[PDB]
Order: structure tokens, then C-alpha cells, then sequence
């Protein structure tokens, strides 16, 4: 009687370990092995600011550096 | 080893675009759009089809990778990425965005659809470089020889903080040491939540 309320105390306390245990990867990946489990964040208090057009005239200035200095990130073909 | 690193270089990806049931005309016009910025993609219209059923056929054909447009009151609220056959799965929300018809000076006319390259800025830590990995591999890869010199498409994603801009530009060299570009769109923010190491049910 007593003890099966306490499975389903268990079930939630593993419940949010789980949650825990995510969160806490995904803020260990994000500080510079650590990219083998899930991974989660909840933004919820943090809105995402309108993209001025300073910075979108900027990130053209970024694209025609790279462009001429030929630094391209795509995969490169290889033989198998 | 990874989930990429087998088939990286040796095989185009084979990417499925789709979108939630009962899109509005605005996240179908996102997903054309989306669609255009990746050479090997097609794009399914969603019908009454259930999820689990489209993941099914597309591991049944091969294919490599879904892309997955989610809304909320009509506007496209989060994109879903998931590798095939066993992952990963990406979630990120969207922000800011913006279709070409709304760009100020956006390329009109047709888009050549060479295979483009990317820029991937600011991605400074392990979580940055797994985002890059999972986002470089919905592309083709290109030949390496005089790649420095060719091509006239790029896809750039620029990180900061936790939050990723993304372009879409044709461009034409007017000179050995000038560039114009023509931006195609749509501009969106991506901000990654979720990595899951499987795939989708």
C-alpha cells in the first residue's frame, strides 16, 4: 500500500534526472566524449532579438571575405 | 566514428522535406524555399500522412535525412532535422523569418541550382561543431579540385550565442579580387533545443 506509492515517487524522481542529466550535456558541450547523449535546453526566458540591418549587411561583408580567400566549409569529395 | 563519418565525402545525401498536417500557405511557401536550398532534396506534400508511416517509406527508400517544417497560427514556429538509418535528430525553434518576396533586393528571376557552398561562423564549442556536422551533411559534397575558384551559390550560417543566422546568396565574380551577391532567401533565425542521438519513430 505504502510501497507502491513509492514507485511512483522513484518513477517521478528518475523522471527528472533524466531531464537533469540532458540539460546538464547541453551545457557542457556549450562551453569549450561530450557529444555521445541526448541533449536539451529550455530557452523559455529568453526572447530572440529582431536581426538589424547593420548585422545582416554585415554577415554579406563576411560572405565576400570568404568568398575571395576561397575558406568554404562544405564536405569535400573523397575515394572510398 | 560517427553517424556521418562512414559515408561522408563518398555519397550525395538524399534529403525529404515535408511539413506538418494542414499547412497555411505561408509555411508551405517557407518549405518551397527551404527546399531550394538544398540540391538534393525533394519535398512531399504532407496529405493525411502519418508521421510514422512517411519515416517508414523514406528509411524503406534510402533516403538519408528528413527535414521537418513545423507552424503554430500560421507562422513557422520550428524546424526538425533527423539523420537516417538511426540518427541523430535535431530540434530547433525559428525566428525572424523572412521570404524572398519580402527580401529588399532579392535576386528575381530563375536560381541556378549548382551545388552550393557553405559558411559556418562562430560555432566555437562541441555543441557548435555537432550543429555544423549534422547541418554540413545535407548537402552534397563538391569537388575539392579549384572548389576555391568555382561555383557561384553559397548557404551561410552564422552563430551567436545560441542562436543561428541563415542566408542564401547567388553570387557572380566580377573580378579576380570582386564579388556581387544576389541574396535568394528566405532569412531565418534558428536556435538549436534538442539533440537526440536516434531518429524518429
Amino acid at each position: 500500500a505504502h510501497e507502491r506509492r513509492q514507485a511512483k515517487i522513484a518513477e517521478q524522481i528518475r523522471k527528472l534526472e533524466a531531464e537533469l542529466v540532458a540539460k546538464r550535456a547541453w551545457t557542457l558541450a556549450g562551453e569549450a566524449s561530450l557529444l555521445g547523449e541526448d541533449m536539451e535546453f529550455d530557452h523559455v526566458g529568453k526572447p530572440v532579438p529582431v536581426v538589424t540591418e547593420e548585422v545582416s549587411e554585415s554577415i554579406e561583408e563576411l560572405i565576400k571575405r570568404r568568398i575571395l580567400a576561397g575558406e568554404f566549409d562544405e564536405v569535400l569529395r573523397r575515394r572510398p | 566514428m560517427d553517424e556521418y563519418s562512414e559515408l561522408s565525402g563518398i555519397v550525395d545525401p538524399r534529403v525529404l522535406v515535408t511539413t506538418s498536417r494542414d499547412p497555411s500557405s505561408r509555411l508551405m511557401a517557407f518549405s518551397k524555399e527551404i527546399r531550394l536550398m538544398f540540391p538534393t532534396a525533394i519535398r512531399l506534400n504532407r496529405g493525411n500522412l502519418i508521421l510514422p508511416d512517411l519515416v517508414m517509406s523514406a528509411q524503406r527508400e534510402r533516403l538519408s535525412d528528413i527535414i521537418l517544417l513545423h507552424e503554430h497560427r500560421g507562422t513557422p514556429t520550428a524546424i526538425t532535422i533527423s539523420h537516417f538509418p538511426h540518427g541523430p535528430t535535431l530540434m530547433a525553434s525559428l525566428h525572424n523569418v523572412v521570404l524572398r518576396a519580402d527580401i529588399p533586393k532579392s535576386i528575381k528571376g530563375t536560381v541556378s541550382e549548382s551545388y552550393p557552398h557553405l559558411i559556418f561562423e562562430g560555432f566555437r564549442t562541441p555543441l557548435g561543431q555537432r550543429v555544423v556536422k549534422i547541418l554540413k551533411h545535407l548537402f552534397p559534397p563538391r569537388d575539392p579540385t579549384n572548389n576555391a575558384k568555382s561555383g557561384n551559390r553559397v548557404i551561410t550560417f552564422v552563430n551567436q550565442d545560441d542562436c543561428i543566422e541563415v542566408r542564401h546568396h547567388v553570387y557572380v565574380r566580377t573580378n579576380y579580387n570582386s564579388v556581387e551577391l544576389s541574396e535568394v532567401g528566405p532569412r531565418f533565425t534558428m536556435r538549436p533545443f534538442s539533440i537526440t542521438m536516434g531518429t524518429l519513430e
